[PDB]
């Protein structure tokens, strides 16, 4: 049970990395707008705010992500950068924030993980009756 | 040569010296017995008795030397253990001292750090190889058109009798565990 | 030779010295057994017993040396791991330090720059080859008239049985994607 909490967290992290990969690719696709305007476009607001929010969480693994965040704060000003990091700006992607949360997985998710792994490796497992009832 | 190795060398030497002394006595019992027979045949009974007393004397000397040699061997065998087990104990003491030093200078926290850094620096070299290869790929794009490579693969697959169509862009536990994450 | 390599060398040597001592004891149990038989046949029961006690003593010494040799080998085998894993750890430490230096002096931003420049400078060399070849082509225009080349190609194609007419100026996804751009 405690070992699958590590697996769930890494699986969520991989899903989060896929979301950030998409937002970096979006800022590259629409890099003309970034460089052209001085105001932040609506189409980019989700991407720019999320990348600034994520950088302090991810910058242990992805060192360049710090520099991306620092440049986006230099572009759209330090104050916007602070409103992003707390999501006071109300624009950071919700699924990503969930996937990088520090909370423990739900007990039913842990049990369901063990059920599926046990089934796949043909290992007898009996799940926690209390958790399966609470669900 | 250690002071104990000297004593062992001398004990081993004394054991052999006694063993040689026993062999010399035995060979002289045989020599004196031959002289008794000669003296009896010549009727020299006084000389026969002198050889008889020598034969019996050297018979008994031989057993005393043989017995003493056995005892000195038993002692030499024990000081061999003491010499060897001393060498082993000093070597272990030396290993303990060496490892105590190296486990200080590179403790497990420092090893943990070094291994983390090692892994993270090869992640970076993978990122660098990838973008060298992407550059070279774009650099020589006109030398390898995609459609020509696809057609050569399809031609070689047709010759091999392989059914896989090469132009096209050619696990369930992972899929199910993903569905679980969506369901919660 | 490292201070630990010295200790390993001495432990390996002590293990062999004990193993030789066991072999010597075994071969002397056989030698003393032969002497018991000779002494019994000659009725020398006192000498027979001295050899019997030597045979049984060297039988038991052999097992003690064999057992000690096995224990010193087991220790020598462990210090071999410590010596080798130390060499590996220092080499990894050295690699980490070297790569840390080179990843500073040529970081990925600097590599990105270098690769961009490399690609852009070979674009320029393509532009230069093209205009050297266009010059040479115009320079020797009268040596290769177009119609003569066309006729030689047609003649060689006729001989080969190839139907392609060589005088004339001899993908759909690209065409459709173009039509989309026009339609919007």
């Amino acid at each position: 049970r405690i070992r699958v909490e590590h697996i769930i967290r890494e699986d969520y992290l991989v899903e989060a990395m896929e979301i950030l990969e998409l937002y970096c690719d979006l800022l590259l696709a629409r890099f003309g707008l970034i460089q052209s305007m001085k105001e932040l476009d609506s189409g980019l607001a989700e991407s720019v705010s999320t990348l600034i929010w994520a950088a302090p969480r991810l910058q242990s693994e992805v060192a360049e992500l710090k520099i991306v965040a620092d440049q986006l704060c230099a572009k759209y000003s330090k104050e916007y950068g602070k409103l992003c990091r707390t999501n006071q700006i109300g624009t950071v992607n919700d699924r990503l924030m969930h996937k990088l949360s520090v909370e423990a997985p739900p007990k039913i998710l842990v049990e369901r993980y063990l059920i599926e792994i046990a089934k796949n490796y043909n290992v007898p497992y009996e799940p926690d009756s209390v958790v399966m009832a609470e669900a | 040569m250690s002071n104990m190795e000297k004593h062992l060398f001398n004990l081993k030497f004394a054991a052999k010296e006694l063993s040689r002394s026993a062999k010399k006595c035995d060979k002289e019992e045989k020599a004196e017995k031959a002289k008794i027979k000669k003296a009896i045949q010549k009727g020299n009974m006084e000389v026969a008795r002198i050889h008889a007393e020598n034969a019996i004397r050297q018979k008994n000397q031989a057993v005393n030397f043989l017995r003493m040699s056995a005892r000195v061997d038993a002692v030499a065998a024990r000081v061999q253990t003491a010499v060897t087990m001393g060498k082993v104990t000093k070597s272990m003491a030396g290993v303990v001292k060496s490892m105590d030093a190296t486990l200080k200078t590179m403790n497990l926290e420092k090893i943990s750090a070094l291994m983390d850094k090692f892994e993270h620096q090869f992640e970076t070299l993978d990122v660098q190889t990838q973008q060298m290869e992407d550059t070279v790929s774009s650099t020589t794009t006109l030398t390898t058109p995609q459609n020509q490579v696809d057609m050569l693969l399809q031609e070689m697959a047709d010759e091999a009798g392989l059914d896989l169509n090469m132009e096209l862009p050619q696990d369930e536990l992972s899929q199910r565990l993903a569905r679980l994450r969506d369901q919660v």
